[PDB]
């Protein structure tokens, strides 16, 4: 019958118009960006889904900024779970907005369907805390209420702030290697400066790896 | 608050037969198509494809 | 109005005679039946996320994240159409009662609906439904100039595909609505929301009618009865239960008493006792409606199946899942 | 005897293998992952690894008291080619492993866009093919003769023509069997070595891989290659029992250094 | 919604252009019917697939074009049984499509399974249901149950329609004055109801000449 045998030619054609389509969205990396509350997530790198595309060294990366209703995050996460890295932006000047991002980093990684992927987690306006300290206000302390029994080691240069962006940092890995389990792990970064673009290229090829690490028996 | 209690007696002031009849008929639906059904009795190659 | 909502728990399941498993207890039931992958139904490149059968039980389409959307011949596993999407992050699609209209949802807050017998051969959007503020996680049809419209901002439309714009908008849930399913008499619909919440809604009134509480996390899959006179859930929390219009509480609860695993998706069958259901475990499941057991089991994917209808006349079941592999049961 | 407990030190090892190469295909095969390829890689191996034991392991537990060849000539040629097959795919499918195992490590982000199961099926069809091409070769090169003085008119499933005329078999089978998977994963070891010291507890096991299969494929490939270039051959049966029971021992922890050492394939068995 | 053919050339015995300006003719089969005063071949799109006629099968070829839609023949030994008018058919086939839905351009150049009906001399008068039955030999109740039937529609214009696909179906731009019922192997079509502008043909689909 010359019917079914050319409404299968038509099969074998809509057949051939996918796996075309199916090797260019296996070619790029793709990312979550994800800040908090205008914490400075869209001056990292520079529809209603803001998708933002950048690469660096022939390697495309697609980050998938998502402007939806609110930060409930309990039911468009799980159509990103295929994805190699979230990124987490918070700005560390203020003390409302770090406290915030602690339970805004509890509810992604203590979850179900992320559980393979790493947080490239950024630090920006870090130079307006840096010039927050040298104000002397510097209410670490009195907002953060165990501080005051810190010390910084492994480090312009001031001790007062090394000892304080390092237990933000360390409060930020806390809640990372609790359970953790190896297979993903935080990447925390210090920066509002334009060297960045290299500093996910040089931790996304520390995610895949330990993938290869576990995919090929090593 | 001001709009949820007149919205609420829409969903309220409704007639609300038992759950028996409710079953029965629900039961009703499910003899009567018992053997029009390719999935329920495995009926044979006459017009499975 | 904290007091006034007790008023429904007194009036709706309180007003119950017995329970559902006291009238099936005698039933000769199905036993232990088996359906077998008769078509495998491959192409897809990523994560399907939602399937619809055609009025002709022939057809269907299959919406996935790779941003395409297929129709399917269901006999010589024929693909007929390859409709590329706007944005990738789909998660509905639909299927006209007259064989002619398509409709996809995504996170872009933008139903499309493509017409399928165009004069020109192709198939191209007729009019892209704009005005929703959150992700679309269910669309149908009416008619061909009538679709109902779940999103992710606690709102269910009612748009018209002439004009363009909602002639009714259902507000009234805290959460999110993730799927909707319209009646046999099509003068009514229901929807199952984020926020464990089951309302049955109106088409021509405009109001919501009933409220349906019970599950625990948050509901994903609902579909009638094929009669309109009730409805299955199935939420994250690994329990399915069916609900009744006339009678408005929980008369049969499909909990598997030995799984953690979040059902995905729920149809009922052509006669209204075959109870298919996709589940997280990577496998469906079958529940016979009447008895609540699990009488068979379609384990034949590797991720979790997200999408799963039965036929109009009841020739088959095609499940469709994450692992790019939809696939037809008989 | 001698020869009676050298029925036993050649069919548990043959054995152990003759288990652990099921227990590879029931973990692969009967699991619900997405088929990767080091799921597909292993496979390749885990039916050539049987077929130099199922095939290979018992042509010597039914002729070590005979010492003729009892299958005849049915056998010597259809069991033969299912000896020098297990041999020359249980060590081609090693080298198409590591290769694909070092691309995927020392470039991994070149290797999440090229390493796929449509590819892994294009390599292994593709190696079996290429393998099958050289093992039916010994059709034309192999048929049994009979010697009369050791009790009777007894020998064993040899070789038709002179054995000093059988030489360039034996190293097109030595230079691309044996020292491509000694060199090319000594490199391509150290090569992962390198990389693991810049960001280091499993290239121990990978420093095993390198030796353990370089000393036991050792003996084989040095014994039956000198006997083309000998004018008397080695006979002994207290040297080449020895020299292919380490073939055995060699295909016997391919499910053990390949597979067991892994931290994916414990839990897939675990759930099985 | 449109498509045309081009050509009608007039020589001695021993090439037609179409164009499918608007239409999406890299899914369109392209037949040639030549229903002369019946194919020629079925060049689908993907050209993997070129059927050729009964009267020469090796010659008189036709080359398939997707991006301009240059569907034409080549003129390879004429001989004087394809002198005919040749329809390019909009045709394209999954399970719900109606093949001669569109039809092209009578271009009119003058150069197997019996279904006979010729019936070719007859006066038309209003108001009578009158019913044309071309039946066949084989059961149509195919091995996908799909009737290639032979129903198909016409007018005094220079260019051909269809009235009745597989026995029963209208096609898409003509009336609904035509109808028709079926069994096996045969067929009895309603065409009641009759008015102005309404010659007629049936002719077979299931196998190539």
């Amino acid at each position: 019958s010359a019917e079914d045998k050319a409404a299968a030619e038509r099969s074998k054609m809509i057949d051939k118009n996918l796996r075309e389509d199916g090797e260019k969205a296996r070619r790029t990396l793709r990312l979550l960006l994800l800040g908090a509350d205008n914490s400075g997530k869209s001056t990292i790198v520079k529809s209603g889904i803001f998708e933002t595309k950048f690469q660096v060294d022939k390697v495309n990366f697609h980050m998938f900024d998502v402007g939806g209703e609110r930060d409930e995050r309990r039911k468009w996460i799980q159509c990103f779970n295929d994805v190699t890295a979230i990124i987490f932006v918070v700005d560390s000047s203020d003390y409302n907005r770090l406290q915030e991002a602690l339970n805004d980093f509890k509810s992604i990684w203590n979850n179900r369907w992320l559980r393979t992927i790493s947080v490239i987690l950024f630090l920006n306006k870090q130079d307006l805390l840096a010039e927050k300290v040298l104000a002397g206000k510097s209410k670490i302390e009195d907002y953060f209420p165990e501080f005051a029994r810190y010390t910084t080691p492994e480090d312009g240069e001031d001790p007062r702030v090394t000892r304080a962006k390092y237990f933000i940092r360390k409060e930020f890995v806390d809640i990372s290697t609790a359970s953790g389990d190896g297979r993903h792990i935080c990447y925390p970064h210090f920066t509002v400066d334009t060297e960045n673009a290299r500093r996910i290229f040089n931790d996304c090829k520390d995610i895949i790896l330990q993938m290869n690490l576990r995919e090929y028996n090593l | 608050a001001r709009k949820l209690v007149e919205q609420l007696k829409m969903e309220a002031n409704i007639d609300r037969i038992k759950v028996s009849k409710a079953a029965a008929d629900l039961m009703a639906y499910c003899e009567a198509h018992a053997k029009e059904d390719p999935l329920l009795t495995p009926v044979p190659a006459s017009e499975n494809p | 109005a904290e007091q006034l909502k007790n008023q429904i728990r007194d009036a709706r399941k309180a007003c119950a005679d017995a329970t559902l498993s006291q009238i099936t207890n005698n039933i000769d039931p199905v036993g232990r039946i088996q359906m077998r992958t008769r078509r495998t139904l491959r192409g897809h490149l990523a994560k399907i996320y939602a399937m619809h059968w055609g009025t002709d039980s022939r057809l269907l389409v299959s919406a996935s994240q790779d941003g395409k959307l297929i129709i399917w011949d269901s006999y010589t596993t024929n693909k007929v159409h390859a409709i590329p999407l706007r944005s990738s992050w789909v998660m509905t699609c639909a299927y006209a009662p007259s064989g002619n209209y398509v409709a996809c949802g995504g996170l872009d807050n933008i139903c499309s609906i493509y017409n399928l017998k165009t004069r020109e051969g192709n198939v191209r959007v007729s009019r892209e439904l704009a005005g929703h503020t959150g992700y679309l996680s269910c669309c149908r049809f009416l008619d061909d100039n009538q679709i109902v419209t779940s999103s992710g901002d606690t709102t269910c439309a009612l748009w018209d595909i002439e004009t363009g714009q909602q002639t009714t908008t259902f507000t009234g849930h805290t959460g999110d609505v993730m799927s909707l399913s319209l009646a046999p008499d099509t003068r009514l619909f229901v929807s199952g929301a984020c926020d464990a919440s089951a309302k049955l809604w109106d088409v021509r009134e405009g109001m919501c009618r009933q409220t349906f509480t019970g599950h625990e996390s948050d509901i994903n899959a609902i579909c009638f009865f094929p009669n309109g006179n009730a409805f299955a859930t199935g939420s994250d929390d690994a329990t399915c239960r069916l609900f009744d219009l006339r009678a408005d509480q929980e008369l049969m609860t499909y909990s598997h008493d030995n799984i953690i695993c979040g059902i995905t998706s729920v149809s009922f069958s052509k006669s209204g006792r075959l109870l298919l259901a996709g589940y997280d475990d990577f496998n469906c499941n079958v529940w016979d409606a009447l008895k609540a057991d699990r009488a068979g089991v379609l384990a034949g994917h590797d991720n979790r199946v997200s999408c799963l209808g039965v036929t109009d006349d009841g020739m088959a079941v095609a499940t469709g899942s994450w692992d790019s592999f939809l696939k037809i049961w008989n | 005897e001698y020869q009676v407990v050298t029925i036993l030190l050649v069919l548990i090892i043959c054995g152990l293998g003759i288990v652990g190469n099921i227990m590879v295909v029931l973990v692969v095969m009967r699991t619900k992952h997405m088929r990767t390829p080091t799921n597909c890689y292993l496979v390749s191996l885990a039916v050539a690894d049987l077929m130099v034991l199922v095939a290979a392991g018992l042509p010597n537990i039914t002729d070590s008291l005979y010492g003729s060849w009892v299958y005849g000539y049915v056998g010597c040629l259809c069991i033969t080619y299912l000896q020098y097959l297990g041999i020359n795919a249980s060590s081609c499918s090693i080298t198409a492993f590591t290769i694909e195992r070092y691309i995927a490590i020392c470039h991994p982000i070149k290797a999440q866009f090229l390493c796929t199961f449509s590819r892994a099926k294009k390599i292994i069809i593709f190696v079996w093919a290429f393998t099958s091409l050289y093992c039916m070769l010994w059709f034309f090169l192999l048929d049994l003769n009979i010697s009369t003085y050791k009790d009777a008119i007894v020998i064993s499933c040899g070789y038709k023509i002179s054995r000093n005329y059988y030489s360039p078999i034996y190293l097109m089978d030595f230079g691309v069997f044996y020292v491509v998977p000694m060199i090319l994963a000594t490199v391509l070891y150290g090569f992962i070595a390198r990389i693991l010291f810049l960001n280091k507890q499993v290239t121990k096991m990978l420093a095993v891989v390198v030796i353990l299969f370089a000393l036991l494929w050792m003996p084989y490939r040095t014994l039956v290659v000198v006997n083309s270039f000998l004018s008397s051959p080695f006979q002994e049966n207290w040297f080449l029992l020895f020299c292919r029971i380490c073939i055995y021992l060699n295909s016997a922890i391919n499910p053990v250094i390949y597979n067991l050492m892994s931290q994916k394939f414990r839990a897939a068995f675990r759930k099985l | 919604v449109q498509l045309v053919e081009s050509g009608g050339g007039l020589v001695q015995p021993g090439k037609l252009s179409c164009s499918a300006s608007g239409f999406a003719f890299s899914s369109f089969g392209m037949h040639w019917v030549r229903q002369a005063p019946e194919w020629v071949a079925y060049i689908s799109s993907g050209s993997g697939t070129i059927y050729y006629a009964d009267t020469v099968k090796g010659r008189f070829t036709i080359s398939r074009d997707d991006p301009k839609n240059t569907l034409f023949l080549q003129m390879t030994s004429l001989r004087s049984e394809d002198t005919a008018m040749y329809y390019c058919v909009r045709s394209i086939y999954y399970y719900g499509s109606s093949p001669f839905d569109f039809w092209g351009q009578g271009t009119t150049l003058t150069v197997d399974i019996v279904m006979t009906q010729a019936t070719s001399s007859v006066p038309v008068t209003p108001g009578e249901s009158v019913s044309i039955s071309c039946r066949s030999s084989k059961s149509l109740l195919h091995s996908n149950g799909n009737t290639y039937l032979y129903w198909f529609l016409q007018r005094p214009g220079q260019s051909p329609q269809l009235l009745i696909y597989r026995m029963s179906n209208l096609a898409s731009g003509v009336p609904d004055r035509f109808s028709g019922s079926g069994s096996g192997t045969a067929f009895t079509l309603t065409i009641s109801r009759l008015e102005a502008e309404d010659v007629y043909y049936c002719m077979q689909h299931l196998e190539y000449p």
